[PDB]
């Protein structure tokens, strides 16, 4: 039930058409889905107790690691039809940066 | 089950 | 995470335990954005209808681990918290709409091998790889099943 | 100015042993 070590996933950005009718809960544009559809035959989902971690990809222009999302929600773990729903960070930078400068 | 850590971590 | 992998040693640097005081037990993951700050769920530290609303001295950040449990002596530095930043139009209400929230560290935490902070995109950054079909990596100890 | 670059991968030019999968889905 519990992991002894850190996992990790990849997970693909799903469509905003497809991820809004997997759900009834209303989606905004501070928030983007991932993960496999049901005929793609690979899962993987993020779940309860990884909230707040982070959704990153990998430049391939300069090979940093940038943190694009924040796990947020989603209606049960690795459902067929369900998505992960993650916070967009770009979206919320001039927040993040405003704090910051203080 | 959390192994109980340094108690200077308060 | 469902369906994933052990992740392999240093391969999520920034990654963060947010670690809750008594009882003792995970809360969530986070991110670490620089020596000072990192990054989280605004729903691990405020959602009222749970009657959740963790102050500073609640809890402490757990950055630089691999093992879920146990204390990675050598290794991963705990911090305490100097101040938590929830996004002022974070909706609990409804959606969790802006789900976001900022810590600040008392003390800076030193880099190693296995802690160090993950880059936030811009505009052309965030334009260019958020495309449906771009595979992302998400991290965590959570759990491993739905139930 | 280092953020992004991985101490254990990156920096000594190793990869993880998927991180070419996000690769090769950024068509
Ligand atoms: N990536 C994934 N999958 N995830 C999941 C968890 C995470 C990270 C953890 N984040 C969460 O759990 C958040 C916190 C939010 C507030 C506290 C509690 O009410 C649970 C609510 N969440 C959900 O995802 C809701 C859907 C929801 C979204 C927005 C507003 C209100 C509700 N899902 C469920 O309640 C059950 O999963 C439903 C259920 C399913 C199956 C069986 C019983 C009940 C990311
Ligand atoms: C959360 O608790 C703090 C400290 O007691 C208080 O100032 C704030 O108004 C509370 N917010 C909510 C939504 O309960
Ligand atoms: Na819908
Ligand atoms: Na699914």
């Amino acid at each position: 039930g519990q992991p002894s070590v850190l996992q990790v996933v990849n997970l693909p950005i799903v469509e905003r058409p497809v991820c809004k009718d997997s759900t009834r809960i209303r989606i905004t544009d501070n928030m983007f889905c991932a993960g496999y559809k049901p005929d793609e035959g690979k899962r993987g989902d993020a779940c309860e107790g990884d909230s707040g971690g982070p959704f990153v990809m990998k430049s391939p222009f300069n090979n940093r690691w940038y943190q694009m999302g924040i796990v947020s929600w989603g209606e049960g773990c690795d459902r067929d039809g369900k998505y992960g729903f993650y916070t967009h960070v770009f979206r919320l930078k001039k927040w993040i940066q405003k704090v910051i400068d203080q | 089950d959390f192994e109980e850590i340094p108690e200077e971590y308060l | 995470i469902v369906e994933g992998s052990d992740a392999e040693i240093g391969m999520s640097p920034w990654q963060v335990m947010l670690f809750r005081k008594s009882p003792q037990e995970l809360l969530c993951g986070a991110s670490l954005i620089s020596d000072r700050w990192v990054l989280t769920a605004a729903h691990c530290l405020l959602y009222p209808p749970w009657d959740k609303n963790f102050t500073e001295n609640d809890l402490l950040v757990r950055i630089g681990k691999h093992s879920r449990t146990r204390y990675e002596r050598n290794i991963e530095k705990i911090s305490m918290l100097e101040k938590i930043y929830i996004h002022p139009r974070y909706n609990w209400r409804e959606n969790l709409d802006r789900d976001i929230a900022l810590m600040k560290l008392k003390k800076p935490v030193a880099f190693s091998d296995y802690i160090h902070p993950v880059c936030l995109p811009d505009r052309e950054t965030a334009a260019s790889l958020l495309q449906a079909g771009y595979k992302g990596r998400v991290t965590g100890w959570g759990n491993l099943k739905e139930t | 100015a280092d953020c992004g670059l991985r101490p254990l991968f990156e920096k000594k030019s190793l990869e993880d042993k998927t991180e070419r999968e996000l690769l090769e889905s950024y068509i």
